This record gives structure tokens, sequence and C-alpha cells, in this order.
């Protein structure tokens, strides 16, 4: 028998993590953000000015050289701020925000879609159908109403 | 004085890049605190050690 | 709420990620995302000879594994 023909590799290898850094002394202008959806970015290491994060605690925002943190997203929206003033908002449906000291931001999500490809006509038609589950006496429907609920509040606040 | 020095770990625990620039401040709110003890004695040591 | 019902917390990603892949718009990228959703696989375990299911834990996300 061959002495171990095979020698695969370590697929973590193949990404380029941040190194975080202690006493540095510098604080970064703008943060280098990242989000992706289910495997794939929509932006990668992009300059932006700020961004605001939703979460359970309530929401946060997020400016450079925010202090490590790293905590789950709440689902709902998202916006980016960048430089020029301008903004970009995504709706997500959860994931976990890592920030660095030095400037760098990982929103790990499974989803990620711009409200802008959102339709209020047919999310009005999803409202009644998740609250009147929700009223269905049945564990089976109750909280898969609950959790539809739960993403769609916020779309109908936001919309507005 | 102490609700200072304790602000200033927490904030060095959680970032201990801008340890170097929030020292300034832990001290001048040391020497304010300080200086209202310091005032509140000098009552006192003025109480007593002067008056009849 | 859902967390003492038994079901992960990945099934609760999924269910959400499922709502926004129904409200949004009609247009390619609707197309792209429920293929994302969508529920296809199986499980399967072979006998001495033959292909059987191994349905203790589903596909679909209402229900609850045991």
């Amino acid at each position: 028998q061959d002495p171990r023909k095979f020698f695969p590799d370590n697929g973590f290898r193949f990404f380029d993590g941040p190194e975080d850094s202690f006493g540095d002394g510098n604080i970064p202008a703008q943060i280098i953000l990242t989000l992706t959806r289910q495997d794939e970015f929509i932006l990668k290491q992009e300059p932006v000015a700020a961004i605001t994060i939703r979460t359970n605690e309530g929401e946060m925002g997020v400016l450079a050289g925010h202090e490590y943190t790293v905590q789950q997203l709440a689902p709902g929206i998202l916006e980016v701020e960048y430089e020029g003033g301008k903004k970009d908002q995504y709706v997500i449906s959860g994931g976990f925000a890592h920030v660095n000291d030095t400037g760098v931001v990982d929103i790990n999500t499974v989803e990620a879609v711009p409200l802008e490809e959102i339709d209020h006509e047919k999310l009005a038609k999803a409202l009644e159908e998740a609250r009147a589950k929700s009223q269905s006496p049945d564990e089976a429907v109750r909280i898969q109403g609950e959790i539809a609920l739960e993403i769609f509040e916020p779309l109908e606040a936001a919309l507005h | 004085v102490a609700m200072c020095f304790s602000s200033y770990m927490l904030a060095a625990a959680r970032q201990p890049n801008m340890s170097a620039k929030l020292l300034p401040y832990c001290i001048l709110g040391f020497a304010l605190s300080e200086a209202l003890a310091l005032f509140t004695l000098l009552i006192a040591l003025l109480e007593l050690f002067v008056f009849s | 709420s859902w967390r003492d019902a038994g079901i992960s917390y990945l099934r609760y990603l999924s269910i959400v990620t499922r709502c926004i892949h129904e409200v949004q718009k009609e247009g390619p990228l609707l197309t792209k995302n429920v293929r994302f959703s969508t529920i296809g696989w199986k499980s399967l375990y072979l006998d001495h000879g033959a292909t059987k299911e191994y349905t203790a834990i589903p596909a679909e996300l209402e229900k609850i594994p045991e």
C-alpha cells in the first residue's frame, strides 16, 4: 500500500481573513465593508462611511474604528452610507456581523435583496396570511406566521 | 474618582488602540473630583485651625 | 416563541428567506433566488441491496426533527 498518496489542502486556507490588531494607535477613516448572502458577495471590501444594522437588542450604528463586536442580525433592513452621502438599503434574513477595530465589516447573511426589488402590493397580501396563520391555534402554523410577520413588519414600516 | 478609572479600563478593554487618547479626560475628571474633595476638606481644616 | 418549539436557528433563517423570496418583485433576481429556497433534496440509505428513505429529518420547514 502506498504511504499516504493523498495530502488534501485545508479549504479555510483559501480564504483571506483580516488579522486583528492590538495597540495599533491609528483610527481608520472609512470602513471596508463585505456583505455576503448564501455564498456570493454583493460587495467586496468597499470603502464605506457608515452602516446601520438591526439586532434583537435594538438598532445599532457602526462607523470607522468601531469596537470589535460580533453579534446577530435581526431579520430586517440594513443601511449602507457611502462617502458620497448616498445610501443603499438591503433586506436580509439573519446573519452575523463581524466588526473590526482596524475597520472591516463582514455581514454574512442567508439573503440580501435591495428594497427596490420589493413591491408593497405583493407584501400586503402576505401580511393578512401570516396574521391569520398566527391566529390559528396550531404550533405548526402559529410559529410560521409569527416569523413571516416578524420579517414583514419592518418592511411595512420602512416602505412607508 | 474610581468611576473615572473604572471606565478607562472597560473602554481600554473594548478598544486598546484608544487607550492613549482617553487618559487626558480621565486625569481631568479625577483632578476635578479630587479638587472638590479638597475644598470640602479645606473648609474643615480652615474651620478648626484658625477659628476660636 | 419558535425557540422552545424545537426548530433550529437555521430553519428560521430559511423561512425568513422564503418569505423574502415571496414578497419580492418579478424579475431575473427572483428567478435566481427561488432556486435558493425550493425543496428538492432527499435522504437515502442502502439496505442489503435496495434503497430506502431516511425520513426522520424532513426537508419541509414547518416540521420538527425527532
